[PDB]
């Protein structure tokens, strides 16, 4: 798995691959690893797929009940905090989740990482998963706040691609989403092998 | 003493545009021995349009199958008679596998059926419910043989040759016979026979198919 | 241990510093997680350990202090109170189902007269806590891999009566020694002080 | 793997299945598990293929050599002693398990060698994962002074019990008959497993697979 | 597992008076890919080719031991080793090391230059041979390669038909193995002609 | 395994059951655990077939060499002594209960037990095997010494039968050999003429009453044998 | 740890036969050779277990009682064999879910209205139905033989042929299963209900020429 | 421990040795392992003294309550059944071989074995304890059923003596009780009037010849008893 | 893993960098242990792992090369020779009594015509070795915790035909990424290049 997200001036990009390994055999080249929780919030899946799928789905339900109960969308900080409180409550039950929660609340764009132990960190840039060690190399070097939205998706797509190319567990299709004031858009899906031929055209 | 036993065998499904085909082999294995060449326990109808397939421990798929069968009866009663869709059962199953997270069912399940638009679909699960829709599928002892072959003949991503037509339900069935047949040859825990179920809107054909007994 | 926190108290301030590093195994995520949490106007806690515990423990204290200040018509708890509350919370946890909060604290505060009647202790207070709920007043203390370098440096250089400026200088040598000698990059330190006038952030040192 | 031997009036019949697994996958559907050891002695092996091949080869070779020294026919009991001494020395680590059958001047001789180097001379035997299933058909049907055909049928029958009941065993039955005079090995004496769906020729016409570079070289 | 550490898969299959042997191209340390240009085939002579899988250092070491043995053979004997000897030799070498084995799993293809009899042989790491008539294979993607070769392979294919099903099989299977990939190299070996081909694959 | 040996005036009987078991399956139901060392000296083997066959073959070899060299018969003590040496040198790596028994003209018939630790003890009779634990009381209670050859043979057959009727790890035939001044007489009682088994003892014919029918009384009747 | 060894069963035309030795062992020790291991359940079924007799006894009591009470307390038809078997299987499973497993494999037979039923259940709740069934070493030794007899008589076996083949297997189990005795009972389920035979023995052969002392001797 | 019980016409004998051992030391050499449950129903206990005393006290309590409640005698089956229940409920946490034997007027004398797994088996006689492994053959060989009370008492004393002459973990006294229509007769044979022991069996008086004197011959004489 | 080494080869040089850090558990002893060892005039080996192994392995190679150059009248071994010698030495060790040399190398060299007759390979050579004696020619490679950051950065930025100056720039981004993202302070890197003209130390990058 490789996932990344970053905040820039234009919003948040989120990008992921689509491979699910069962160790050495590849179970799927087609996992969707961005969960569209609400329509202002995305979360990524890394770690135990079930754990992330389940608790992100719960988060989506808590987000929605918030909205019904209180007439107003939940903030990202709260959403991430909800998920962090769950993973903390279950820190001793060996969940495997590394998650990002990105969205754009009334305080602008916000990005959190929440892990299986209840950590909840809010940075402008993250990568997560076996292939993160690779994606940060490409990402750390190209990242600037003032990226356009093409340049930011290009950067995000390339970083995932570089992760896929090198890391055995990452692969398949690089999906990129943007999170902007009016919600999120899925910007693109590309097979990582088409991307090889686009970025390196010998 | 383990509470877990692998009883082996193999399920596979392939979706089509207005059908899905689902198959399981009928061998039920014990330790170092064979209990039955005629076990039909792997495939379990949930509604007319939805089936589940399960590999792993025969005992746990019997339990699971019943647990689901009753959630589906509750659903029918609580929803004025209507049956849950394949997608609803698919999500239900994920949730039930996951509720046992801690002492998991040792099943590798598939849920297959027809979507609303009447298109075949397959959800495969891991033991706690990670799923996703796919057009095909195979869990079990032969999975790692069959799955790459289906990849090759359905998706053809390494063939220059332009992709042939959409596979009809007769051609799809042949394809699964050919691939069960090769698996029986090479996976020692798959053999004996394959029950096929062709699910369409018009009902479910069954078809038995002999594999090699050794 | 990766994130070193340091504190010491002179006559008129207690100064606390703590490394920004946030890691994931070897991957450095940032050098800018402020791990010094202000709990009250004159109380702050430099807390080290995994984000999960550190945040849950500190947010619990910060809430309970706040709660108690409501249910007590705006009155600030003393630093010794707060430290004992933290200690008891840590301690209770090591015998709980959930287990120890794996965090280590320096709790620092400055006690001012809460009213005309307060005959209590006035001035800087600093406490060393460990995750098991050991709790000891100290004139300086540290946690983390740098803890020992710095502790010996403070034993050499600290005096009870440093000026606020001699203190910035001394804290800088402390941070610097931790950069010189710990394999783990504690590149940036956040530093705060508490004085009669509350918590000031200190950007002159890092 | 299922191997079987029986003594009959004139000789010994051995039998074997032919599935060579690796893990839980049939690497070879039709391997020979009945090794030549001498003109009048064969061995079947079970256990760790490599150990079985090493050991039979080694002994086969030694007896070939010993036969030039002595000028005589190899005795089955020399074969057996060389085997057990070897296996005993390796304390089971050489996980060969052999059925050894021949005919010498002293008559038919069938024996098992276990990996730790115990032998058991007996009138019928089995080894291998299919051994119990097959042994049960021998206990059920064996009799003394079987004719050669009786013996072959029984050996096949016993091996079929492993083929059909042991996962590690399969495909077909090979037998070897050893009389005083000669050793007739018969591959596929029983083939009870054709394939039941004819193979479906998947058409992949030249140029179908994308090639990047090519080097041709003539000889 | 030590046999999976370096990744890589190899497969050989017989046709009429020809074989194909094919490797993937990856070299890893587990999930870290180090190189995508490491085919695992060695050519012994015009009629024998082999591939090794397993721990890469042992592939290298053992291939070098095999090249000493074979070059020595060719000097002493004044002829090329043949695939049967060659495979016997290998088996012997691996078994010498039975109690502290080379973590490799060779896969040998060969063709008698006269006859056109084709000999394949794969071995486990202690040198148990497997001499089937169809196809042999080894490495991280070996389950899936058996899948594919069973399905696609048939008797008496010609070099070209045989290449296509070798490549589709290697790629389809490698697309399901994290530790094998980056396309493949294939040698098609007839009596008359050796043809090497580098085949395009996924970059994951 | 059940092995034993008994002295009588002028010789010994050895006896054994015939079963070799890989736990709970019988790999050999007609093993010969009475192994010849010299003409008139035998061992009974228990424990690891491999181990005991290797030692017996080794000792028999040494003893044949030794007999050819001194040009005379071998004493049972010599055979026991060698066996003991080898059993003791390899005590950590083998499982091996031996009995060495035989006849030599100087000392008559003798019996030595060489159990797992490699002790060697000269006795009137000896028992070994998993089945032996069942015969200690049988001997204590029913063995009187001074029996004739023929009495002693029958008694050892009974003793083995008793043992293997209760030890799951012993079974099959009963092989005996006598060893004295005359020629060795081997004998083999097949199981179906065993001089004892539980399946034919009249006191084990009535079934335990475990499956009582549902009744209105506490009075115990019998097992429910039929549905009606 | 009193335990019971193999059980084997086979369907014939008309019924089912199940057979077992009458022996409980304790480890290797053959402890009681006169134990009626087959037990009737209700009016149409019988059951026999391999493995822990204590588990068996507690489980079989639970099922017998359930059957008897369902019928005595409600004016209902006795449970069929499949229904009893179902119950027993769910019972056994529930125990594996409580980590309190019923450590037996069981064979179950029953007949009602000339419908026959033969199934096996195992400690973890595996269950299966077939025309023959065995447990313990029965499953390794006798099933192949029983299976072979059903391949050869695909029209079904007669009672005599079935009893001939059952007996052949008992004999083989006797020879190759260590913890066994040559005393067996066979339950026969038919129309009429189930009868358990009186204990009986099978003829054994031990006088093959190759078993002689001279041949089996290790040293010449 | 050696415990056993035997039926005779109209009642039962229970018997036991008296030794309780903490491995290889005897903590109690006069334990009473025949424990009263009701007037005419006893258990013999083997395994953990603690466990078996706790169960016996519990069952005896329940059974006294039960007898007062139904206003009538208790059946041995009831006592066995309760014992079985408790032994089975606690099978993982206790070491406990029980025999429950006694007399009730409906069923006469009965014997139930309840071994470690919590099976309950109704028998003619039962054996338990570490020492029982020594008596199986003794019964197989020497026990004929249909013995009188007095014969049966003597036989059980012999049987215990045989067992505890070979089991290191059994020893001491032999306690018996008979249970039938009449009053219970307890008896206690002290060790020094044991009806069997190896130290007084004439076939174990001659010493094994292990310590031969240094001689010029292979002829075995005797042990060297004196330095001269 | 604590000490990251990096290398890559362009048309006319191979450039190698390696972190100065020497640690003892967490105590940083220096950021200035040169771990790039020159073996010959045109061959150097960046080697990472504990001082014991690293020095004994490199000193063995350096000696044996030197020995062989004596016993061969001043002639330089080829880089492939040297790399195979190193590989075989590593490999042999994993099956020795003593055990693997726990070190990982990048062996880099530049092969020049050794005489008029040399038809051999001319130019830069770089090899990745691991402690087990894996040996692979690569256009760039890395070892250590930074290995993967850098490897992906080089996959993005490296081209076969960088100038010697574009290479210094690119190596600087490589070193910098290792400082940005590895928890372990690789504060200073030694950098060397090999060219036709031998080994040059590069102080412009660190
Ligand atoms: O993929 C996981 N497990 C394997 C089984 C699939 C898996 C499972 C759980 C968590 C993770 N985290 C990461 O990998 C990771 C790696 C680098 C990185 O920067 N971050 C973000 C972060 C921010 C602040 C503090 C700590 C972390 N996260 C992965």
């Amino acid at each position: 798995t490789t996932t990344l997200a970053f905040r820039f001036n234009g919003g948040i990009i989120v990008a992921v691959d689509s491979r699910a390994s069962t160790g050495q055999y590849i179970a799927s080249q087609t996992v969707m690893k961005v969960l569209e929780i609400n329509d202002y919030l995305l979360g990524t899946l890394a770690g135990g797929a079930a754990d992330c799928q389940y608790w992100e789905r719960v988060l989506g339900m808590e987000c929605r009940l918030w909205e019904l109960r209180n007439g107003s969308r939940i903030t990202v900080a709260a959403a991430s905090k909800i998920l962090a409180n769950i993973t903390y409550a279950y820190r001793n039950h060996g969940l495997s989740m590394g998650t990002m929660v990105a969205g754009w609340d009334q305080f602008g764009p916000s990005l959190y990482y929440v892990d299986d132990k209840g950590s909840r960190v809010k940075q402008d840039l993250f990568s997560v998963g076996s292939g993160s060690i690779y994606a940060y190399g490409v990402l750390d070097t190209g990242y600037r706040k003032d990226l356009s939205v093409e340049d930011a998706c290009d950067l995000a797509r390339r970083s995932i691609f570089h992760a896929t190319y090198r890391d055995g567990a990452s692969g398949g299709i690089v999906t990129v989403y943007h999170v902007h004031e009016k919600g999120w858009t899925k910007i693109s899906r590309d097979d990582q092998t088409k991307l090889y031929h686009r970025y390196f055209p010998s | 003493w383990s509470p877990y036993q692998d009883n082996g065998g193999t399920t596979a499904a392939i979706a089509g545009k207005d059908f899905v085909i689902l198959a399981g082999d009928t061998r039920l294995n014990g330790d170092f021995c064979l209990h039955s060449r005629h076990d039909q326990s792997k495939i379990f109808q949930l509604t007319p349009y939805t089936y589940m397939a399960s590999n792993g421990m025969q005992a746990d798929r019997l339990q699971l199958q019943q647990m689901l069968k009753y959630r589906v009866k509750w659903y029918k009663y609580n929803n004025g008679g209507k049956v849950p869709s394949t997608k609803a059962i698919a999500q239900l199953m994920s949730t039930m596998l996951y509720h046992r997270r801690f002492f998991p069912y040792y099943t590798f399940n598939m849920v297959v059926g027809l979507d609303e638009e009447g298109h075949g679909v397959c959800y495969s699960y891991d033991a706690v419910g990670s799923t996703e829709p796919f057009l095909y599928g195979t869990r079990g002892s032969a999975a790692s043989f069959v799955e790459p072959l289906l990849d090759c003949l359905i998706n053809r991503q390494h063939m220059t040759s332009q992709a042939p037509p959409e596979m009809t339900k007769e051609e799809t069935l042949a394809m699964l016979k050919n691939a069960f047949t090769g698996a029986a040859e090479r996976d020692i825990y798959t053999g004996d026979s394959v029950s096929f179920f062709i699910i369409t809107k018009d009902g479910v054909q069954q078809e038995s198919f002999e594999l090699r007994k050794d | 241990m990766a994130e070193t926190a340091i504190a010491f108290r002179c006559k008129d301030y207690v100064m606390v510093a703590a490394a920004g590093l946030n890691a994931f195994y070897y991957i450095k995520i940032t050098d800018a997680e402020d791990k010094i949490t202000q709990l009250d106007t004159h109380q702050l806690v430099a807390c080290t350990g995994e984000n999960g515990p550190r945040v849950n423990f500190t947010e619990y204290i910060k809430c309970n202090l706040a709660l108690n200040r409501m249910r007590q018509h705006g009155r600030h708890s003393s630093c010794e109170s707060t430290a004992n509350f933290m200690r008891n919370c840590l301690a209770s946890a090591i015998r709980s189902r959930e287990g120890a909060y794996q965090v280590n604290c320096l709790f620092a505060g400055y006690d001012t007269p809460v009213s005309e009647d307060d005959d209590g202790v006035v001035g800087p207070q600093l406490f060393y806590m460990d995750y098991l709920g050991t709790l000891q007043a100290v004139p300086y203390g540290c946690h983390g891999y740098g803890a020992c370098f710095v502790t010996a440096l403070l034993d050499r250089l600290w005096r009870p009566d440093l000026s606020q400026q001699e203190g910035l200088e001394l804290m800088q040598k402390c941070c610097d020694e931790v950069k010189r000698r710990v394999i783990i990059s504690n590149s940036y330190f956040f530093v705060k002080a508490v004085t009669k006038n509350g918590v000031e952030v200190i950007t002159a040192v890092h | 793997t299922t191997i079987v031997g029986v003594v009959y009036r004139d000789g010994v019949v051995l039998g074997a299945d032919t599935r060579a697994t690796e893990g839980s996958i049939v690497a070879d559907k039709r391997c020979r598990k009945i090794h030549y050891m001498a003109p009048n002695i064969m061995c079947c092996g079970a256990g760790t293929s490599a150990d079985t091949e090493a050991v039979t080869n080694m002994v086969s070779s030694h007896l070939a050599l010993h036969r030039l020294e002595t000028g005589k026919q190899s005795r089955v009991l020399e074969a057996l002693t060389l085997l057990k001494r070897h296996l005993y020395r390796y304390q089971g680590h050489v996980s060969a398990a052999l059925v050894l059958g021949g005919v010498d001047v002293e008559g038919p001789f069938l024996a098992t060698i276990a990996p730790h180097g115990s032998t058991d001379r007996l009138p019928f035997v089995t080894m291998g994962s299919g051994s119990i299933a097959a042994m049960a058909q021998l206990e059920a049907a064996y009799k003394d002074n079987m004719t050669c055909e009786e013996a072959k049928e029984l050996v096949a029958s016993a091996i079929r019990k492993g083929i059909f009941n042991d996962p590690y065993s399969g495909t077909q039955v090979d037998v070897c008959v050893i009389t005083k005079d000669k050793t007739e090995l018969t591959i596929g004496y029983d083939k009870p497993n054709e394939r039941m769906y004819p193979r479906q020729e998947v058409l992949l016409p030249p140029g179908t697979t994308p090639v990047l570079k090519e080097e041709i070289r003539q000889l | 597992s030590i046999m999976a550490y370096s990744g890589g898969s190899v497969m050989a299959m017989a046709g009429k008076e020809c074989f194909v042997i094919i490797s993937d191209n990856r070299l890893g340390e587990q999930l870290k890919t180090i190189s995508t240009e490491v085919p695992k085939l060695h050519v012994v002579n015009d009629s024998i080719v082999y591939g090794l899988t397993g721990l890469r250092t042992d592939q290298q070491t053992f291939a070098n031991k095999v090249q000493f043995r074979t070059e020595m053979y060719k000097l002493r004997e004044e002829r090329d080793i043949t695939g049967k000897a060659f495979a016997a030799m290998i088996t012997s070498m691996l078994y010498e090391a039975r109690f502290g084995p080379w973590f490799v799993e060779p896969v040998i293809g060969s063709i008698d230059k006269s006859t056109g009899e084709v000999y394949l042989c794969a071995t486990d790491l202690i040198g148990a041979p497997c001499e089937p008539e169809d196809y042999v294979c080894a490495g991280t993607a070996a389950e899936s390669l058996h899948g594919m070769c069973e399905a696609l392979w048939r008797p008496g294919m010609s070099p070209e038909e045989l290449f296509e099903i070798a490549a589709q099989a290697m790629l389809s299977a490698c697309d399901r193995d994290s530790l094998s990939g980056y396309g493949a190299v294939a040698m098609i070996v007839t009596k008359d002609k050796v043809t090497t081909r580098l085949i395009k694959g996924r970059k994951d | 395994t059940t092995i034993l040996a008994v002295s009588y005036n002028g010789g010994v009987v050895l006896a054994a059951d015939s079963r070799t078991s890989s736990g709970t399956y019988v790999v050999n139901r007609a093993s010969n655990k009475l192994t010849k060392l010299t003409k008139k000296i035998y061992c009974c083997r228990s424990g690891s077939a491999a181990d005991t066959q290797a030692l017996a073959e080794r000792v028999s070899n040494y003893l044949g060499s030794y007999q050819t060299d001194i040009g005379a018969g071998v004493n049972v003590a010599t055979a026991a002594n060698l066996f003991q040496k080898m059993c003791y040198m390899n005590r950590w790596n083998i499982s091996a209960g031996i009995i060495v028994a035989g006849y030599d003209p100087i000392n008559g018939g003798s019996v030595y037990s060489i159990p797992s630790g490699g002790s060697c003890v000269k006795l009137d009779y000896a028992l070994g095997g998993s089945g032996s634990i069942f015969l200690y009381s049988f001997f204590d209670a029913n063995y009187k010494p001074g029996m004739s050859k023929s009495e002693c043979v029958a008694f050892c057959q009974r003793a083995v039968a008793h043992a293997y009727s209760r030890d799951g790890s012993s079974g099959g035939l009963i092989r005996t050999i006598t060893l004295d001044a005359d020629e060795p007489e081997d004998q083999t009682i097949p199981w179906n003429r065993s001089p004892y088994c539980m399946e034919k003892d009249p006191k084990y014919v009535t079934q335990a009453t475990q499956n009582q029918p549902f009744s209105s009384s506490a009075k115990i009747t019998g097992n429910r044998m039929s549905s009606t | 740890m009193a335990s019971g060894g193999s059980v084997i069963a086979i369907k014939y035309k008309g019924g089912v036969l199940m057979a077992a030795d009458t022996l409980l062992s304790y480890g290797s020790l053959a402890k009681w050779p006169n134990i009626p291991r087959i037990r009737l359940l209700g009016s149409h079924s019988a059951v026999c277990a391999t493995g822990s007799y204590a588990d068996f006894q507690m489980m079989a009591k639970q099922v017998e009682d359930n059957i008897e009470r369902q019928k005595m307390y409600h004016n209902v038809d006795e449970l069929s064999p499949s229904e009893v078997f179902s119950y027993l299987h769910r019972s056994i499973y529930q125990k594996r879910c409580d980590f309190d497993p019923c450590l037996c494999q069981m064979v179950f037979i029953g007949v009602r209205d000339g419908e026959t039923f033969l199934a096996g259940v195992d400690d973890v709740g595996t269950r299966w139905e077939d025309d023959c069934i065995a447990t313990g070493y029965g499953a390794y030794i006798a099933l192949p033989l029983l299976r072979q007899a059903l391949e050869k008589n695909p029209d079904g076996l007669s009672r005599g042929e079935a009893m001939r083949i059952l007996t052949d297997c008992l004999r083989v189990l006797f020879y190759r299963e260590c913890r066994a005795i040559n005393k067996f009972q066979v339950a026969d389920a038919a129309s009429d209900g189930v009868r358990i035979s009186e204990p009986f023995d099978v003829e054994t052969h031990w006088e093959y020429e190759g078993y002689c002392f001279e041949k089996t001797a290790i040293i010449r």
